[PDB]
């Protein structure tokens, strides 16, 4: 049942002797690890505490030990046995133990003002002071270990990670303390989060492991739960060939403990746990280690300890004068100076009430039995002294001790080393193992898109297009100017594109320009030596002269209009894509008309027609050139020429065959509207000719011109369906310069295959025949 | 040291008062008569009841530990605890029934109030297990509320003892008044000890806002009494509510029973059980000796002393007995807990007639979520007239009833509290009662401010009269933002986020039709005299303008851009420059040749108009829906050259040979063909004048656009038809009559 130790004042304490259990026993294996080690501690401390002279003189000490057993709901039906001593008279408590071990007595004992105080469970539940006004801790929280959880994934620049936690307060409020710090870091993402029920089933370890590993960016994984919760998930790691697969770690709930890592030490290889800052105690380490186990007085569960710790009775029955420090039984116990520490601040707060309360007194004064515990939780909080092994015993008014504690690492060849140390920031140095991050980092252009809103995660997505890259995270498009890097680190020149006089098909016009300047030349030439012979005078040699230059322009024009790109070649394409059309049409109409009003004149009246001498009809061609040079001048004024580079034209799918175009700007709003107005004069000189089929032989040009106009119409008018229609393609370029050239060129041809190489001919070789017609 | 032990099969543990705190000198004082004694004997009538029940738990009987509080959070535990150890109905007093729930929670023992109110005891964090049999003053908020909705009544000032339980009904007010719309004016707490002057304080605060002239209170009847002897002194006039912390209370409005008429308060309905009234008034302990408390409460009851059995002489019914109306919480606490037993029994022991195992055990959570809260009947000696549906809800907040009633004038006799209506989870109220609100009291006094004011006009921003601030309209153009104001919407008006067309389409087509009509006979005729003897290319010219006058009046109509409106301006040019112009050939020949004379006006027409021409092709203002912040609803705007004075420049061309020219009107009296020379004096002249009838246009009409197009669409066309005709009749008279 439990251990009464007479004194002259009492102290209660608790510890989990037994385990859980069954419903019959919930009390099965003795955890002899925190129980009956720190409990004869604990009585050692106590001893010695009625042993020293300067601590509450002349006052034994007396005591009041249960096992908890570890569902707590043992804890408190007890805690009615002492409860009703304290309503033989206790004073206080040391309580600790787990979450609900701890959490359940804290609101019990203070409803009757009595303090209790925790050599164990940091939870963050208990620093609630309007539920624990009776209460302290002798350990940081979890509020404290979480954060130095994160900071140490922080320090392993982790970002990626699963944890577990069992039942209970202590688990279940601690690793969601670590999840919450983790999330308000940033620089980690929680791969997942495990519960494991109190009473798990065997192989829920294997699924758990199997869970664990669907979030593979993780390599680690994070624990709060007990020691046993712990050996099945590493059990499981060794079922599932997980050995080195991982790394493992702790909060306080384990770490220098044995229990966990032996018979799987290749299992959590390098894990790092955390413990609370800790020295052994070496007066208790040789105390228990030299104790006759059957010399033990007032420790009921001392004949136990034999029976675990030596593996055998007080059957294989042993000699019990073997010191426990003699074989595989002894150990140092990882906690022993929180419960020697906690048990001796109370007596330093009891000492503190006797100097305050009864400042006359040694040995009893009878005000402290009816004590106020209100009073003595103020000399709990107010009582900072140093403590066993040197350690500073201070904690704050919710009973946090100030965070202080050390970070280790399990060690193969093997022990928990020393990595480093924490108080609000790590001190570690460094055992190579694998790593726990989320998304893996992208190549130049690979824009990142976030995973969903995760911080350290990302989709690792190639830029596209003409897009170029501006972020880690962004891709932006390039002007027209430039095709991107395929890099995309930025961009790069579209490759121009220029007309070429030389290409396959500007060959045939740059050619034939040249030969129809050549020959309109011959004819010239001819002309010109004739000028005073009847068979040039007669046709009208002024008419002549600007129906050759007209020619020979026309000509000129289409040589041109594949020229190299300037402003210069601009300026004089425009006029002359109107010159040297209309020209050659405001000749013919003067000729023509000429023919026309003399033939129908004739009809009524011997009078030549009025002003159809050569002094007013040279000014009617040239009035009709200045009408168009005019309407020229206007679609300058409203669209000036630009030699200009267009991007817009090819920019496709993939951008490095991108090409822009250096052009002459000529809208084809004025392409056509400069040819527009030619073409009416050729409209008018068709209908001339249409006019004259009456007119007879004796006129001497009124037949070729009719052939000229025949022809010259049809080789004009096929440009427009041409034009437009290979307006949508990517060779449009010199597809529908050429269409202009070889019209233009066509007609000057026409005019002279009828009006002038015959002629000349006969002017050059046959002089018998130099007469005029 | 005695618990009224009762046997039974399950056994209910409890806490009452029995005793008086006795301070620091004894733990217990002196019995409670009405708090501890006449409660429990109570308790235990319906106990003795519930054992007799033949439906309610038949096969339990109730045995019990009823622990003596002694009016002290000390006994309250170390009794409580007694019923822990042994293997819970109590809780008077506040404090005590909080630590005890502290207690029983522990062990999954559910604990029911039968006194206790505290709104503390919600907090299922820390107090799970619990019932509540008497809802805490907190719930009095719905019906205060709900009574100033009655009255429309809304803004308002209010008040708090320096209760906790004061902030408690504050707090709820606040909530309950809020999700009704319902401001508070000013507010405080009020001590208890503090001067009269104080309480005048706070009677002068409230006076000293009246926005509104009312008031309401949370309190204890302490309290009550000051403020209300505050009120009275000062002569204070509003009207006010108070909780029934001073409810009724008689003892308070006798100082100031003037005062008091302005006034109502809650109670919780008193639904006394006389049957217990009558068990109680007949009691005679002496006999009955079971419960052990009562020898005190004979000596002091009746003034006597057992030393010397002198109490045995006078029975205990010689004394009359009252009793609180609280008896019924007494009793519905032990039936609902009786009740709570009798489901979970059919739950856990459902084939069985007598208690089965299931429930030896403590079943916490089972008791208490499942068959503690769900309660619902009629209360057992409850009046017959009514009913209380005892039920909690989902924190054990025990559902109730409560009389609205106010203070009568009685001009005859005593003021008098009358029932004007009742609340129970809304209010029910007869004005004809109310004294300052029934018709012919007239009206509450002022009790509002301003509407719901959120649309086309919106509330003011008037510093600190929120609650308060006026009405105000928007402007035309906006839509609803804030409850005070209107974001601008886009172009229209007030968004919220052509009729004479007819008349220049008809005209410039029928304008068009004649012109052309026309046309043909000079046409036909140009081999005729009449032709041959006009400048018949002008004369083609000048008809031609009303055909382009129709012309144009399409293009005028056209969606607007530069395009047009260029046109459009030029255009009133244009009709005359050809329609007024052939004139001056007309009559010069009869005032180089003809025709040369013909292709020189042709070219003069040309000339001026194309000078015009430059000087607007080159504007840049454009089409566009400038409109105005007046009108709004104004939509496609012709360019933007409104009454611009480059326009003379068109009245100039006509002038330039209507005005300009007219020494050549003489030509009326040239011998050629005078039926034409005389008009063609005639008609420049008369031309001139009919021209600048209609010209004013371009100003007159630059206020509309829809008429200014309808407009110069008319004029155009008619103007051109009108001139036309002037020398078109000699023209057609000898054509078409000789
Ligand atoms: N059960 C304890 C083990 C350490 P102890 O030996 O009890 O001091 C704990 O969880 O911290």
């Amino acid at each position: 049942n439990s251990i009464r130790i007479d004194g002259d004042i009492t102290l209660g304490g608790l510890f989990p002797v037994h385990g859980r259990g069954s419903e019959g026993k919930p009390c099965g294996e003795l955890k002899k690890e925190k129980g009956i080690h720190r409990l004869e501690a604990m009585l050692f401390a106590l001893d010695r505490i009625n042993n020293d002279p300067d601590l509450l003189p002349n006052i034994t000490l007396g005591a009041r030990i249960l096992d908890t057993c570890s569902r707590d709901t043992h804890a408190l039906e007890q805690s009615l046995t002492f409860v009703q001593a304290l309503i033989e008279r206790v004073v206080g408590v040391i309580g600790a133990s787990g979450s609900s071990v701890s959490i359940m007595v804290a609101n019990i004992l203070r409803l009757f003002k009595i303090p209790q105080i925790s050599y164990a469970s940091t939870a963050p539940d208990l620093s609630d002071n309007s539920r624990y006004d009776f209460f302290s801790r002798v350990v940081p929280s979890d509020t404290y270990q979480a954060q130095a959880m994160v900071d140490i994934v922080r320090a392993l620049k982790w970002n990626y990670v699963s944890t577990v936690a069992s039942e209970g307060s202590y688990g279940e409020s601690g690793v969601e303390a670590f999840i919450q710090k983790s999330r308000e870091d940033g620089g980690v993402c929680i791969a997942q989060s495990v519960k494991i029920p109190r009473e798990p089933k065997a192989g829920e370890f294997d699924k758990i492991i199997r869970r664990l590993l669907e979030t593979s960016n993780a390599r680690a994984v994070i624990i709060f739960a007990n020691e046993d919760d712990i050996r099945r998930v590493l059990e499981a790691a060794r079922r599932a060939n997980q050995t080195g697969h991982f790394f493992w770690m702790g909060s306080d709930s384990w770490g220098s403990k044995i229990a966990p890592v032996l018979h799987l030490e290749e299992v959590a290889e390098g894990a790092v746990t955390i413990l609370p800052k800790r020295m052994s105690v070496r007066g208790f380490d040789r105390y228990f280690s030299s104790r006759t186990l059957d010399n033990n007085r007032r420790n009921i569960w001392f004949a136990e300890f034999w029976e675990d710790n030596f593996h055998c009775k007080l059957v294989k029955k042993c000699t019990n004068r073997e010191r426990i420090g003699q074989d595989s039984a002894y150990e140092q116990e990882g906690k022993v100076q929180f419960v020697i520490d906690a048990v001796y601040a109370m007596g330093h707060a009891l000492h503190a009430m006797h100097r305050d309360l009864c400042p006359g007194r040694v040995g009893l004064c009878p005000r402290m039995d009816p004590v106020d515990g209100t009073q003595l939780l103020k000399y709990i909080r107010n009582v900072n002294f140093s403590g066993i092994a040197g350690n500073p015993v201070t904690f704050n008014e919710n009973g946090d001790a100030p965070g202080r504690y050390d970070i280790y690492q399990y060690q193969l060849r093997a022990e928990y080393k020393v990595i480093g140390s924490w108080t609000d920031h790590l001190h570690l140095r460094i055992q190579q193992l694998p790593r726990s991050i989320c998304s893996l980092p992208c190549q130049p252009g690979e824009r990142k898109k976030t995973v969903k809103g995760m911080p350290c995660c990302w989709h690792c997505e190639p830029c596209t297009g003409y897009q170029y890259q501006v972020d880690r995270y962004t891709c932006k498009t390039c002007p027209y100017d430039m095709r991107p890097t395929e890099n995309r680190t930025g961009c790069r020149p579209i490759p121009i594109i220029k007309l070429e006089w030389g290409s396959p098909w500007a060959v045939l016009p740059l050619f034939l320009a040249v030969v129809g300047i050549a020959a309109t030349l011959f004819v010239v030439i001819t002309f010109v030596r004739y000028n005073d012979t009847p068979i040039v005078k007669a046709s009208g040699r002024e008419l002549s002269y600007v129906l050759l230059a007209g020619i020979f322009l026309c000509y000129a024009t289409t040589f041109l209009m594949i020229a190299e790109p300037d402003l210069g070649t601009c300026s004089l394409r425009r006029i002359f894509l109107g010159l040297g059309m209309s020209i050659s049409y405001a000749a013919l109409l003067t000729k023509t008309n000429r023919i026309y009003r003399i033939f129908e004149q004739g009809k009524r009246s011997v009078s030549a027609p009025r002003f159809i001498s050569p002094a007013s009809q040279l000014a009617i061609t040239f009035s009709l050139i200045s009408l168009q040079l005019l309407g020229i001048c206007v679609w300058f004024v409203v669209d000036p020429s630009h030699s200009v580079v267009d991007f817009q034209d090819q920019r496709t799918l993939d951008p490095r065959f991108a090409r822009g175009v250096l052009k002459c700007d000529i809208s084809d709003l004025s392409l056509i509207c400069l040819l527009g107005y030619s073409m009416l004069l050729m409209v008018t000189c068709t209908v001339y000719a249409i006019k004259t089929r009456g007119v007879p032989e004796t006129f001497n040009e009124a037949k070729p011109i009719g052939f000229t106009m025949y022809t010259t119409c049809i080789v004009w008018l096929a440009f427009i369906p041409i034009f437009f229609g290979t307006s949508q393609s990517a060779d449009k370029l010199y597809i529908q310069t050429t269409t202009l050239t070889v019209s233009v060129s066509l007609s000057a041809s026409v005019s002279l295959g009828m009006l002038y190489m015959p002629k000349v001919y006969i002017i050059l070789f046959h002089p018998e025949q130099n007469v005029p017609k | 040291k005695k618990v009224l032990t009762l046997e039974g099969d399950l056994v209910l543990g409890g806490l009452f008062p029995v005793h008086q705190k006795g301070g620091p000198a004894e733990d217990c004082g002196p019995v409670n008569e009405h708090r501890g004694i006449q409660r429990l004997e109570a308790m235990l009538f319906a106990l003795d009841r519930i054992n007799r029940d033949p439906h309610l738990l038949p096969g339990v009987r109730l045995g019990a530990h009823i622990l003596d509080s002694c009016s002290k959070d000390t006994h309250a535990l170390e009794q409580a605890l007694d019923f822990v150890r042994a293997s819970v109905i109590g809780g008077s007093y506040s404090d005590v029934s909080i630590q005890v729930a502290n207690l029983l929670r522990l062990f999954q023992i559910p604990q029911i109030s039968y006194a206790s109110t505290s709104a503390k005891l919600s907090d299922k964090s820390r107090y799970d297990y619990f019932a509540r049999t008497v809802p805490p003053d907190f719930f009095q908020a719905k019906a205060m509320a709900e009574i100033l909705r009655f009255f429309n009544w809304t803004y308002v000032s209010t008040v708090a003892s320096e209760g906790d339980y004061g902030e408690t009904g504050i707090e709820a007010f606040e909530l309950e008044a809020r999700a009704r719309n319902i401001c508070v004016a000013t507010s405080e707490k009020v001590g208890r000890a503090m001067s009269r002057a104080a309480f005048e304080g706070v009677v002068r605060a409230l006076l000293q806002k009246p926005s509104a002239r009312v008031a309401v209170l949370f309190t204890r009847s302490e309290d009550a009494r000051e403020l209300l002897a505050a009120s009275q002194r000062l002569n204070a006039s509003f009207t006010w509510v108070a909780s029934d912390g001073w409810g009724a209370l008689e003892s308070v409005v006798a100082g100031s029973e003037g005062a008091a008429e302005g006034a109502i308060t809650i109670e919780l309905a008193s639904y006394p059980i006389s049957d217990f009234a009558s068990y109680f008034q007949s009691l005679d302990p002496w006999n009955n000796s079971r419960n052990p408390w009562f020898r005190e409460f004979w000596e002091q009851r009746f003034r006597c002393s057992f030393r010397q059995r002198d109490c045995a002489a006078h029975s205990l019914r010689a004394v009359p007995f009252e009793q609180e109306s609280k008896i019924m919480f007494v009793v519905n606490a032990v039936y609902a807990m009786a009740h709570a037993l009798h489901n979970m029994h059919r739950a856990l022991c459902p084939n069985t007639t007598r208690l089965c195992d299931a429930m030896r055990p403590v079943n916490g959570r089972r008791l208490y979520k499942d068959f503690v809260l769900n309660v619902k009947f009629d209360a057992p000696f409850r009046p017959a007239d009514t009913h209380n549906e005892v039920r909690f809800d989902r924190f054990g907040d025990g559902i109730g009833r409560y009389n609205i009633f106010t203070y009568l004038r009685a001009g005859s006799g005593r003021y008098r509290y009358q029932k004007v209506g009742y609340w129970a989870e809304g209010l029910t109220l007869d004005t004809s009662l109310i004294p300052w609100a029934s018709p012919s009291a007239g009206p509450l006094p002022a009790s509002r401010c301003s509407e719901p004011c959120l649309q086309n006009e919106v509330k003011s921003v008037q510093p600190g009269e929120v609650c308060c601030w006026l009405c105000i309209p928007c402007q035309p153009y906006e839509y609803r933002l804030d409850e005070f104001t209107c974001a601008d919407c886009g172009l229209g008006y007030w968004p919220n986020a052509d009729a004479w067309a007819v008349g220049p389409v008809t005209i410039a087509c029928l304008g068009a039709l004649a012109t052309l009509f026309v046309l043909g006979v000079f046409v036909r005729h140009n081999a005729t005299p009449v032709v041959k003897a006009s400048g018949r290319e002008l004369c083609y010219i000048l008809l031609g303008g009303v055909f382009l006058c129709y012309c144009m009046t399409f293009i005028f109509i056209a969606k607007p851009s530069t395009a047009v409106c260029t046109l459009r301006r030029l255009g009133l040019g244009t009709a005359f420059s050809v329609c007024y112009s052939a004139l001056l050939t007309k009559t010069n020949r009869i005032a180089i040749s003809p025709a040369s004379q013909v292709a020189i006006c042709l070219a003069l027409i040309s000339g001026q108009l194309l000078i015009v021409v430059a000087w607007l092709v080159v504007e840049a203002p454009g089409t566009g829906k400038e409109t105005a912040p007046e009108r709004r609803e104004v939509v496609t705007l012709r360019c933007n050259h409104r009454d611009a004075s480059m326009l003379g420049s068109l009245a100039y061309n006509v002038l330039l040979i209507a005005l300009c020219t007219l020494y050549a009107f003489k030509t009326r009296k040239c011998p050629e063909n005078f039926n034409e020379a005389k008009f063609i004096g005639f008609t420049m002249y008369t031309t001139c004048i009919i021209w600048l009838a209609f010209l004013p246009i371009f100003y007159v009409t630059s206020s509309d656009y829809r008429v200014q197009t309808t407009t110069m669409c008319v004029s155009v066309s008619l103007s051109g038809s009108v001139v036309l005709g002037c020398l078109f009749a000699p023209k057609l008279h000898i054509i078409l009559f000789q």
